[PDB]
């Protein structure tokens, strides 16, 4: 059970948004790009923890600004 | 906060889950997918399933071990119980899978020792009619 | 009055619309009156090929 | 009033409003109908005086059971005011009026909430991908809350539900609404339309429900940046709003919510306001696909006069002097007076999936079973119908829905467009008629006319399935229930002055056999020269379903030549199909035949010695031993929620309902599969509105036979 934060975006804002629409399933790039703007809303909860790992991975290589414990 | 014996192989049924979980608010696909890998790395029989459940709508499943009837079925080699226990024996047992299945119910059970869960088996097959050897 | 229904095929179930017209057949005695085919609910018989007209089916393509 | 003329469809808006039983939809259009100049004064249906409630039938209950198009166009853009029932035995009327048209609203009510029928409504309305722009209605009701129904609707139909005017009254008067985006807010405790920026009792409400708008409709909307430049410190261009707020409501996903006191006209300029500028046009708007005569696809066509012509009728009415006047919607091309267009039935092999057992794919009319057909017709006269008159019209633009009379072969969903190349819109979804009731026609010219009067009644409802028995030479019509038997029973009373007389459904039954069985035959008829004696023996045993009829010979010795034995068979056919039980038997199906003994001479008896002396031995034979009675079984589709789940298969049990798997659709809907003898069948429309409370559907799809107990 984890429950994964993002803290911003940067200079790759199009690639942090893709890949948040990638990790979780449901969001476009406006909801997402406002999602990543402020908008703190918990996506996913009480993951498994390669999915915690793996997200990290993914949205580092993105350019995000992502904790995972 | 309900409890149901269910296949491992296949999610969605018609008869068990679907109402029952349907009425508690439990996301029916998630839990089918989770359930499903869980069940296809057990491999062995079906699952008996425990729902817990939150005021944010979470699920928890709590999967315990193979049910004992089961899984003297399978070490009886046949099918369906004895329509007439104590007065029919469709199979008999040796207490080598008494044994294993009766380590399978201290993992699972409040059983102190094998012994109790060896006697436990036992009486299971009784109730089955199914003799103990 | 009793009409015969000339041709193989008639789609007519009980009190449907007609056209009769007059003509003689002996093997039914009492009856005086044919029905046209192809005319109201009347259907052209299916499959017609020779003597088309006479029957009410169009020309085929 | 005027004519409203437009020139151009974006010009055009087709609005088919929706809404549920006691939704006050015609009133509301009466309202916006004066306030646009059409009506002086508006009517009400209590009084008799309305446009859109013309029929006889709609004033006999008091709502309304068929559709009706009001014109009017304001601030140049024409809108179509499509009023459609909301009976649940009307679906099909709904279906069409969606169908022809490019926009839908949602008619409710404040004091009352949303039921499961208006829920269905919504379902289906959301399947053809129409913008739904929330009305709220019955304001002037003591227990009217447009809050409360605002907070249901965004709580059911996700958040993406937002309040577009916020009303600003007492809850039963209202005084008037706030406009939002505009910062506008409209008074009438003068009882005119005050267009005026708030005093600011609420001005931080206002704010609220502006952001909330804003942060709704920009986050569909194609720039991303607006709702950072919103939050960056800088108030977004009313201009910019009002444009994202008319690209949301195009994309069909945005679902403003628009409160109007339909008893004292406010909400009505504001509601016209949005219809003009929010509404999606008609070329923007997703048309129907068309398709070739056989089958190759085609681009729809493009919403433009100077474009191909397309068109479709949807319905149609009668009158003693003048005639039939259809209704035509028109996709695109322009209509001229006296022009010739194509006809089409929909080409029916489209719609020839299933069908049930009476397989309907279109207009039905046994007759001229399924429309498929091909009509190039001259056009009769152009008309705008504004309730039992019609408004004559030069020219037709693409778009528009007009109504042409004089005319014969029109009926509902007929696809019009240039003869050269002739077109079959997409036809929409239709429903089926599931409650079967026998008539029987009292005098000959009665059913004479019946036919085309159902063909007529196909041209207006096509949702009357029709299928007359050849068994029993009975009419047998198909209803969706109460609602549905009653205004067709009425039109043909009326409509086309039809006197019926209404009989018991009947289905049918057959015989078969329960065990072997030996039969003996014997002829005998004193001719004086050459004899006439025959004496056959035979054995009949029953056989499984559907394995037919088998016929043996075993005769000894051959003293039957062989030319009599046909003859035997024939009787003994003959027995089969008159039967065995008694005196009053039913024909024989699926028994096997073993005749093992004959006698015969040549000169005399050639077919009819022989076939008497089978039905004797048949006789012989099926009395001696036992036989059944079989009736038939079929298949049922259940779908209801998890609580009526033990509610309605306890009752299968007094029903005789074998479930076999009660499959979850998702969490409360179950998915219920059960095999019922047609028998219990033959009420059920009712007795499932009964126990499920008008929640409850089904399917039905014959099986088989099986033997009555
Ligand atoms: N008390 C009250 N009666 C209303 C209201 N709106 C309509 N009615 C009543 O309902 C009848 C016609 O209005 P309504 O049912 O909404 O329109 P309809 O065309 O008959 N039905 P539908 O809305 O489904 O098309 C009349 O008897 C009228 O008095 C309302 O807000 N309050």
């Amino acid at each position: 059970e984890f429950d994964v934060i993002l803290e911003g975006a940067g200079e790759k804002k199009i690639g942090v948004i893709k890949v948040v629409r990638e990790i979780v399933s449901g969001l476009g790039l406006k909801e997402a790009k406002d999602l990543v703007d402020s908008a703190p809303k918990p996506l996913l909860e009480k993951v498994t923890k390669e999915a915690a790992d793996d997200a990290k991975a993914k949205l580092e290589a993105a350019g995000a600004s992502v904790t995972v414990k | 906060l309900i409890k149901l014996q269910i296949q491992a192989g296949q999610a969605n049924p018609a008869p068990p889950v679907g109402p029952a979980l349907g009425q508690h608010g439990v996301n029916i696909m998630e839990f089918c997918k989770a359930y499903n890998a869980a069940t296809e790395s057990q491999r062995g029989n079906v699952i008996p399933v425990e729902i817990t459940v939150y005021e944010d709508r979470s699920f928890t499943f709590a999967l315990k071990t193979p049910p004992a009837a089961k899984l003297l079925l399978k070490a009886a080699g046949v099918q369906k119980g004895s329509g007439e226990p104590h007065k029919t024996k469709v199979a008999k047992v040796t207490w080598d899978q008494v044994r294993e299945i009766a380590e399978t119910k201290k993992a699972d059970l409040n059983a102190n020792d094998i012994d109790a869960a060896a006697k436990i088996i036992a009486g299971t097959a009784r109730s089955m009619g199914i003799t103990v050897e | 009055v009793t009409a015969y229904i000339p041709g193989e095929g008639h789609n007519l179930q009980e009190h449907s619309m007609v056209l009769v017209r007059g003509g003689r057949v002996k093997d039914l005695p009492g009856v005086r009156y044919k029905i046209i085919r192809g005319s109201l609910d009347t259907q052209g018989v299916k499959n017609r090929k020779q003597a088309r007209s006479r029957y009410g089916a169009k020309k085929e393509k | 009033g005027s004519v409203p003329t437009a020139e151009r469809p974006a010009a055009i808006r087709n609005v088919a409003l929706v809404g549920p039983s006691g939704g006050g939809k015609t009133t509301l259009v009466e309202a916006l109908l004066v306030a646009g100049g059409v009506l002086t004064r508006p009517g009400s249906v209590a009084d008799g005086s309305t446009v859109c409630d013309f029929d006889e039938a709609e004033i006999a209950q008091q709502r309304s059971v068929s559709l009706a198009l009001a014109s009017l166009s304001h601030n140049g853009i024409k809108v179509n005011l499509i009023d459609t029932p909301g009976y649940a035995d009307f679906v099909g009327e709904l279906r069409a009026g969606l169908r022809a048209a490019d926009c839908a609203l949602f008619v409710i009510a404040a004091n009352e909430t949303i039921d499961e029928p208006t829920k269905t409504l919504w379902q289906e309305c959301n399947e053809v991908q129409m913008p739904r722009a929330v009305v709220i209605t019955k304001l002037d009701h003591p227990r009217a809350n447009y809050d409360a129904a605002l907070t249901a609707a965004q709580e059911a139909f996700g958040d993406k539900v937002a309040p577009l005017y916020f009303p600003v009254g007492d809850g039963e008067s209202c005084k008037g609404v706030v406009g939002l985006l505009t910062r506008t807010y409209y008074d009438y405790s003068g009882g005119t339309h005050t267009a005026r920026p708030p005093d600011g009792s609420h001005d931080a409400a206002i704010a609220e429900l502006r952001g909330s708008l804003i942060e709704g409709v920009i986050e569909e909307s194609e720039d991303e940046t607006l709702m950072e430049r919103y939050l960056g410190g800088e108030e977004i261009d009313e201009a910019v709003l009002i444009a994202d707020l008319e690209k949301a409501v195009a994309r069909a996903s945005f679902f403003p919510v628009i409160p109007v006191c339909s008893q004292s006209g406010v909400g009505t300029l504001e509601l016209l306001d949005i219809i003009s500028r929010g509404f999606p046009a008609p070329p923007e708007h997703q048309l129907p696909e068309v398709f070739t005569p056989q089958g190759a696809p085609r681009k729809p066509l493009s919403c433009d006069p100077d474009g191909p012509l397309l068109a479709e009728v949807v319905k149609t009415t009668s009158d003693p002097y003048v005639g039939r006047v259809s209704l035509v919607r028109v996709f695109s091309g322009t209509i001229r007076p006296d022009a010739t267009v194509h006809v089409s039935g929909h080409f029916s092999a489209f719609t020839d999936t299933s069908g049930s057992h009476g397989a309907a794919a279109a207009a039905d009319g046994s007759t001229h079973s399924h429309a498929d057909h091909d009509e190039d017709e001259r056009i009769g006269t152009l008309s705008f119908p504004l309730g039992k008159q019609q408004r004559p019209a030069p020219t037709v633009v693409a778009g528009d829905i007009c109504a042409i009379g004089r005319l014969s072969r029109a009926e509902t969903g007929d696809t019009l467009s240039d003869k050269t190349d002739p077109l079959v819109l997409r036809p929409w979804t239709m429903p089926d008629p599931l409650l079967p009731i026998a008539v029987a026609p009292r005098a000959k010219t009665d059913e004479d006319k019946l036919s085309v009067g159902l063909q007529r009644l196909a041209a207006e409802d096509p949702t009357l399935r029709i299928e007359q028995n050849p068994e029993t030479h009975q009419i047998v019509l198909w209803c969706m229930g109460e609602a549905h038997a009653a205004v067709v029973l009425d039109a043909l009373s009326r409509r086309y002055g039809v006197s019926v007389d209404t009989v018991e459904l009947r289905v049918p039954l057959r015989e078969t056999f329960a065990g072997k069985a030996t039969g003996h035959g014997r002829h005998v008829k004193q001719s004086g020269g050459h004899g006439q004696y025959a004496v056959c023996d035979i054995e009949v045993e029953p056989l499984p379903e559907g394995s037919g009829f088998e016929f043996v010979d075993k005769v000894v010795g051959g003293a039957v030549p062989r030319q009599f034995i046909p003859s035997v068979e024939k009787g003994v056919r003959a027995q089969m199909e008159k039967g065995v039980t008694g005196e009053s038997g039913y024909p024989v199906v699926d028994i096997r035949v073993t005749l093992f003994d004959g006698k015969a001479h040549s000169v005399d008896s050639s077919d009819f010695a022989f076939q008497m002396a089978g039905a004797l031995a048949l006789r012989d034979a099926a009395a001696a031993t036992k036989i059944n009675l079989l009736e038939p079984v079929d298949d049922v589709t259940i779908v209801v929620p998890d609580d009526l789940v033990g509610t309605i298969m306890g009752d299968l049990s007094g029903r005789r309902g074998r479930v076999l798997g009660t499959d979850k659709h998702d969490a409360d809907r179950t998915v219920i599969k059960a095999e019922i003898p047609e028998v219990e069948l033959v009420r059920y429309a009712i007795d499932l509105r009964s126990m499920s409370h008008g929640a409850g559907q089904f399917r039905r799809s014959f099986a088989r036979y099986e033997p009555m107990p």
